Formats: C-alpha cells, sequence, structure tokens
RNA sequence: GGUAAAACAGCCUGUGGGUUGAUCCCACCCACAGGGCCCAUUGGGCGCUAGCACUCUGGUAUGAAACACGUACCUUUGUGCGCCUGUUUUACC
C-alpha cells in the first residue's frame, strides 16, 4: 500500500517577515526520510531540507524542518521576498516515492479593486466565423474574483474560460482574463455585451459593456 | 554550477503513441547515484514517476505508469532514459530528471534537477496561432489609463512567447497562462495598460512566436479608425 | 540427607473431576473458566536481565550503495544447544 503524504495548508497568505509553518502528515512510518523542496513558476524544484530536519548545503538558516512521529513540518522563521514560492514534501522511505500536494505561499497586502476593461471581437476574427469577447481584470488583490458574462442581460454559463497571472513581483497584485466564445451568427443576434465583476475591493459589482458595432 | 542534468526528447505524441526521454548528465557520473524521473502536469503538483538504483540497476515505478514506462541508464554515455509507451492525455506534463544526492551529504534528498521537458499527449496537430488585436478605446478607461492587447488563438502545442515592441515595452504587460479549449487547441491573451493620451502617437506591436510551428507574428494594435 | 545422569511439566490464574496409593496426599492427567504479552494471524507461539548458534521475517548504519553486493549490527520465525523451577526416576554417597 503506497504511503500517502497529506500536505497542508494548500495555500498560505503571509506578509514579508512573517513566520510560516507547513505540515506534511505521512499515512505510515517513513522514519525520517522526508525531504522538502521549493519551486518557483517555470523553474525546477530546489532541495531545502533532507532527512526531515537537516538543512541542505547553501540553504539559508531561516528554513528548518522537524519530525514528530509521522507528522513533518517545514518552518520559515521570517519570510523574505525571494521565499514566496510553492513548497513540497516528499517521502523516500520506501518505493514508490510520494510527494505532498504542495503549499503555495503568497504575499499578503492590502485590498486592491480590479480595473475592468471589455474588448469586442476584432473585425478580422469575425470574418472567420467566431467571436471572442475578452474581459480584463487588472491588478487586484486578493485573488478571489467573480466574472459574469451577460448578453442582452442574459446570464451566460459554460461558454467562457479564464486564467490568472502569478502574483506580480512589484505590487503583489493579480490580473485575470475571461474569454467568452460565440459563433458569429449567435454574436450578431444580440446588442449588449457585458462583463460584471464582483470583488472584495468593490462595494458593489462593476459592469463594463459595449454595444455590438459601436465605435 | 558544474553538475547539470539535461532532459530531451519531449514534444507532441498521439494517444497510444510512444516517446523516449533522455537525461544527459554533466559534471558528475550517474553510475554512483540513483536517478529519478518526476513529472508535473500544467498547474499541478510534482508526481514521482520512476527511479533506477546504482550498481544493481534495480528499477522502481509509480503505480500510475507501471507496465507502460521503463527507466534505464547507460554508464558509458552517462545518460538516463525514460521509455514511455501507451501514452494518454493525462501523461501530459513537464518531465524532470533528478539526481538523488550522496547519502552522507543529503540523505535521500534529490539535490540536482534538470530544467524539464514538455510532453504533450493529444490527437491535435501542430498549428500556429491566429493573432487578433484587443484594441484600446477612449470610452474604456481607468482614469487616464487605457488597455490594449493581443488575443493569441488556436495554437498547438504549448508554448508560445509574446513580447511588445520587440521587448522594448515591459511595464504593465500581463501575458496570461494559456487555456486548453474544448477544440484541443490553446488560446491566451497578452495585455498592457498605457496612458490614454498616448494612444494617438505611440505605436504598439505584439510579437508572437510559436516555435513548434516555426510561426512568428507581429500584430500592430491600434485604436479603431472611428475613434 | 546429599552428589551425578537421562527424562517430564511450566504464558498467567482459577473452578471442578479423575489418577494412584486404606484415609490422606501432592504430582500427573482431564474438563472448564478466564486474564495477559508477542508473531510472519481464517491461525500460531510465550518456564528464562541466561543466554548462544544457525535460520528466517522485518529493519539499521555504512562503502559515491534504500534493493542486489561487501562490511558492522538489531529484530522476528523456526530449530538445536544452554539455563531456572517443580516433580518423577537411575548411578552413587
Amino acid at each position: 500500500s503506497d504511503i500517502q503524504m497529506t500536505q497542508s495548508p494548500s495555500s498560505l497568505s503571509a506578509s514579508v517577515g512573517d513566520r510560516v509553518t507547513i505540515t506534511c502528515r505521512a499515512s505510515q512510518s517513513v522514519s525520517s526520510a522526508v525531504a522538502w523542496y521549493q519551486q518557483k513558476p517555470g523553474k525546477a524544484p530546489k532541495l531545502l531540507i533532507y532527512s526531515a530536519s537537516s538543512l541542505y548545503s547553501g540553504v539559508p538558516s531561516r528554513f528548518s524542518g522537524s519530525r514528530s512521529g509521522t507528522d513533518f513540518t517545514l518552518t520559515i522563521s521570517s519570510l523574505q521576498p525571494e521565499d514566496f514560492a510553492t513548497y513540497y514534501c516528499q517521502q523516500s522511505y520506501s518505493f514508490p516515492s510520494t510527494f505532498g500536494q504542495g503549499t503555495k505561499v503568497e504575499i499578503k497586502r492590502t485590498v486592491a479593486a480590479p480595473s475592468v476593461f471589455i474588448f469586442p471581437p476584432s473585425d478580422e476574427q469575425l470574418k472567420s466565423g467566431t467571436a471572442s469577447v475578452v474581459c480584463l481584470l487588472n491588478n487586484f488583490y486578493p485573488r478571489e474574483a467573480k466574472v459574469q458574462w451577460k448578453v442582452d442581460n442574459a446570464l451566460q454559463s459554460g461558454n467562457s474560460q479564464e486564467s490568472v497571472t502569478e502574483q506580480d513581483s512589484k505590487d503583489s497584485t493579480y490580473s485575470l482574463s475571461s474569454t467568452l466564445t460565440l459563433s458569429k451568427a449567435d454574436y450578431e443576434k444580440h446588442k449588449v455585451y457585458a462583463c460584471e465583476v464582483t470583488h472584495q475591493g468593490l462595494s458593489s459589482p462593476v459592469t463594463k459593456s459595449f454595444n455590438r458595432g459601436e465605435c | 554550477s558544474e553538475v547539470q542534468l539535461v532532459e530531451s526528447g519531449g514534444g507532441l505524441v498521439q494517444p497510444g503513441g510512444s516517446l523516449r526521454l533522455s537525461c544527459a548528465a554533466s559534471g558528475f557520473y550517474i553510475s554512483y547515484s540513483s536517478i529519478h524521473w518526476v513529472r508535473q502536469a500544467p498547474g499541478k503538483g510534482l508526481e514521482w514517476v520512476a527511479s533506477i538504483s546504482p550498481y544493481s540497476g534495480s528499477t522502481y515505478y509509480a503505480d500510475s505508469v507501471k507496465g507502460r514506462f521503463t527507466i534505464s541508464a547507460d554508464t558509458s554515455k552517462n545518460t538516463a532514459y525514460l521509455q514511455m509507451n501507451s501514452l494518454r492525455a493525462e501523461d501530459t506534463a513537464v518531465y524532470y530528471c533528478a539526481r538523488q544526492g550522496y547519502r552522507r551529504r543529503s540523505g535521500r534528498g534529490f539535490d540536482y534537477w534538470g530544467q524539464g521537458t514538455l510532453v504533450t499527449v493529444s490527437s491535435a496537430s501542430t498549428k500556429g496561432p491566429s493573432v487578433f488585436p484587443l484594441a484600446p478605446s477612449s470610452k474604456s478607461t481607468s482614469g487616464g489609463t487605457a488597455a490594449l492587447g493581443c488575443l493569441v488563438k488556436d495554437y498547438f502545442p504549448e508554448p508560445v512567447t509574446v513580447s511588445w515592441n520587440s521587448g522594448a515595452l515591459t511595464s504593465g504587460v500581463h501575458t496570461f497562462p494559456a487555456v486548453l479549449q474544448s477544440s484541443g487547441l490553446y488560446s491566451l491573451s497578452s495585455v498592457v495598460t498605457v496612458p490614454s493620451s498616448s494612444l494617438g502617437t505611440q505605436t504598439y506591436i505584439c510579437n508572437v512566436n510559436h516555435k513548434p510551428s516555426n510561426t512568428k507574428v507581429d500584430k500592430k494594435v491600434e485604436p479603431k479608425s472611428c475613434d
């Protein structure tokens, strides 16, 4: 039976200088054969801690690991800006090896409302038979945000996709794009295209809209 | 650093197809080490795949790849391999080679990792993107700030790169993670916020490069002529 | 009374009954009833700070080494040897 490594929390928001503790709980004995890694977006993981509590050569002393039975902790005594990253535990007591699901440590900051922009499909795209309508939520915090598409005041569902940037290195905000996809024939059936945005920094939802074909 | 691992052999493969990945070591000899493969699906966590032990050649596999993948190592070529058969969409991932370090120095920790190589398992065919403008408007402003961009639609496989004004424009640029569409093709947007007063005099060009299809597109993004 | 040798019983604790001696009376047996500790558990084992050898089960440390190989160990299973107590014998004093 494969050894499970249950890692918690899945995400942490902390201010620079805060202490954070990340926990990984094994489902069977793994002795002390537990390693911790740091990974930044687009980069390979880096070893931090081996054998549950030993600091890997060259790793700063603010990182530490501890074992209590089958529960393992990684502690960062005082976060520095370069420490915001994803962290993974790993058991290598027996095969098959198991990584924990990861903890993403992100920077806490004050609330910032998104700036919202809506883009009609280009005339060029329309000639080919598809309409992509794009809604941009720029530089907001925290990450949690709700985008709703309305077409002549009818709520859309299932025909949009969104994605979110990684937290900005300068201002610690997020940005989000949502794309609504329609056929050209369906697009031409309606006039008002609206993106309605709910966010903690907005006392009431903001709607940006355009009339199909207006300047 | 002198110690390096370099994965190669990734790319597109059809469901049910085969690929062999290579892991070339430099600055150390793999014959004194265990070598491991670890993979990461887009936006997901690390998943251990397979390993091979020194001096015995013993091999170990994750249940998720048992019977389909074979790990091996060539002492003379100082290279490890992952033969992958019967691939499925869910095997799409960046595949890393990793050195398990020396027992006395770092226990069983994996002390060196390659940069990884992307494997995409899909029935879709390679295709360069269509690039459409996201035009600014004066009626669409956040104060004196306007937004514009490029929609990079219907390309396959990952990745694409976007720059603005050939890398001269970096401030305020957000290039979003791609989404996989139901068609099996990817799409992403890249935007930038600029002063509204600049829109008449300042030119904006997004430079889109899709290496898998040898496609490069430069798209000028302008206010609509009526604006 | 003692000495020596080959045996037999002993995880721990009851409750009956038998054995075989007149009664008695322990030892053995039998049944029953429980209560622990361990193991590799449709079940099996446990007299032992008196332990040893080999063998297995599962482990540790180490050699650039999780397995395999070498080295030094621990543990468990089984077997043999040793040991303690109790009882019965045989040789001898």
